[PDB]
């Protein structure tokens, strides 16, 4: 089976401070909701049949490491299976592209994705054993049927509007703003709900405004399945050369 | 220990008046009427039976308290949604010869789960939508007890198909565990009267029935035939590419045996799959201004 790697975090020395696992339940119990509407993306990968090539949402610009996990046939996955040679494919090298890591024969590599937004098929299969290793352990070869070794995933590659607006003040004056690009699961905030009232419906695209009093409202999203771009641990890091 | 187990001794001859003893009441308590209970202890006792008119006549039975492992008890695994599914669960010993059990099982409390196959990273409490399942393991009513469908078997639940698909069931007790794999699935024809003129061909097409099966898949068939025992004289029929076959006319149908095609879909009976899923559709035909 194809899965994405999840690399551990660099190893911080382990502290038994007890208010991490409130803070892991609080992120289970959110991961518990967004797991009934998440189930499309790329994190959401269900057990596929030999075969079963499943179409997964994933967003462009970025590149990720994949894993080739192999099990036996009653579906015990291998205690170390680093004899076999491994096949990195993709349908279009433009839009999905592995990368040139030192070892392009692995159960590990790295895909580059593009920065548009479409469709691409990525592969992995089995092509044998390698025959240097058998021959120094003095071993013989012994055929594999590859037909049964190759595993596959298509990735579909993926704003409020108005951006800006001038409400007359009157209470029958109600303006429409719409999440354009996204999971189409939305969360929506504003600055001051004294200057408008927000309204909006569970799994909708858009909010309702209604003007309290004079001023600027700001309006702001996130998605519940993508999230948000403010990732401030990597912008500290890049702030020094930037 | 909490869940003593019962049984019952009968016997047969003698003056019809017995009196009834135990060698060890720590591990087994007899009544007057031959019920056995276990009590605290395990291990090996005797019950003793004796005649009342005269102590001589008298026989005896060998109790023993002893268990090691817990399976689910084989049935049917492929399903339709909006359907039940039962399953069981049963008792082994590796002190036991393959092929026996123990005589009853009462422990009906089973820690019965559904699993989720995604569930991988996430040590959260969090409320998951039960939306993405095809499978839900059914409340236990509160309704007069039950007999048992068998007296070795543990606990039953059914379990409810919501959704197509499948989701893995999970049972333990003191550390025994148990585990199976369950399947949500209908078939259907495109055609539903097939009426030509002499000569005149159709093609044909299906949806839904058995994927084959996993483990083994030269185990599944389709099947394609018509209910006369004489077909090549009135109607040929062939098998196309994937889920597609066609009729060809060859003579007229007569209109008092009305002609149907069955379309069977499944998986043979194996190791790995002992009560398999092999739905069937019969498809009407007939052979006849402007």
């Amino acid at each position: 089976q194809l899965q994405v790697a999840n690399l551990p975090k660099d190893h911080q020395i382990q502290d038994s401070s007890h208010h991490q696992q409130i803070q892991q339940q609080e992120q289970q119990q959110q991961q518990q909701q967004q797991q009934s509407t998440c189930q499309d993306t790329i994190f959401s990968i269900k057990k596929q049949k030999q075969g079963e090539i499943g179409t997964y949402k994933i967003r462009n610009d970025r590149d990720i490491p994949f894993i080739a996990q192999v099990f036996d046939d009653n579906g015990k996955p291998f205690t170390n299976y680093s004899s076999l040679v491994f096949d990195w494919k993709s349908s279009d090298q433009t839009q999905a592209k592995w990368l040139r890591d030192y070892n392009q024969n692995d159960h590990l590599s790295t895909l580059s994705l593009s920065k548009e937004q479409g469709k691409v098929i990525i592969t992995v299969s089995i092509l044998g054993y390698d025959q240097e290793l058998l021959r120094q352990n003095k071993i013989r070869s012994s055929d594999l049927d590859t037909s049964k070794l190759v595993s596959s995933l298509e990735l579909h590659l993926l704003v409020l509007f108005p951006d800006y607006y001038t409400m007359y003040l009157n209470d029958k004056n109600h303006l429409k703003i719409e999440a354009i690009g996204g999971s189409k699961n939305f969360a929506f905030t504003s600055n001051n709900s004294k200057i408008a009232s927000l309204s909006y419906q569970p799994n909708s695209d858009f909010v309702t405004v209604i003007p309290n009093q004079q001023g600027y409202l700001k309006v702001e999203v996130r998605d519940i399945c993508l999230g948000s771009d403010n990732n401030k641990d990597q912008q500290q890091q890049y702030q020094q050369k930037q | 220990p909490n869940h003593r187990q019962y049984s019952m001794i009968r016997p047969i001859g003698g003056s019809g008046e017995y009196n009834w003893y135990t060698n060890n009441s720590a591990i087994v308590t007899v009544d007057p009427t031959g019920a056995i209970t276990s009590q605290t202890s395990s291990g090996q006792t005797e019950v003793i039976v004796v005649d009342k008119k005269n102590p001589h006549n008298r026989d005896k039975v060998l109790v023993i308290v002893l268990p090691d492992e817990i399976i689910i008890t084989p049935s049917q695994v492929e399903v339709q949604v909006g359907q039940t599914l039962k399953l069981s669960t049963q008792l082994l010993s590796k002190q036991l010869s393959k092929g026996v059990h123990f005589d009853s099982c009462n422990l009906d409390d089973l820690e019965w789960r559904v699993d989720d196959s995604n569930a991988n990273n996430d040590n959260n409490g969090g409320g998951g939508s039960n939306q993405e399942r095809s499978f839900s393991l059914l409340p236990l009513q509160k309704t007069n007890t039950p007999k048992k469908e068998q007296p070795d078997l543990c606990s039953t639940r059914e379990f409810l198909a919501i959704k197509e698909g499948s989701n893995v069931i999970s049972v333990s007790y003191m550390g025994m565990r148990a585990k199976i794999l369950i399947f949500a699935y209908p078939l259907k024809s495109d055609q539903s009267e097939i009426l030509l003129t002499l000569g005149s061909t159709l093609n044909v097409f299906f949806s839904g029935g058995p994927e084959p099966w996993h483990l083994e898949r030269k185990s599944h068939f389709q099947s394609i035939v018509s209910n006369l025992t004489n077909e090549q004289n009135v109607l040929s029929i062939v098998p196309g590419n994937g889920n597609s076959f066609r009729v060809t006319c060859l003579t007229h149908t007569n209109p008092s045996k009305p002609i149907g095609i069955e379309l069977t879909i499944g998986n043979k009976v194996t190791t790995t799959n002992p009560y398999p899923a092999s739905p069937s559709i019969t498809i009407p035909y007939s052979c006849r201004s402007i």
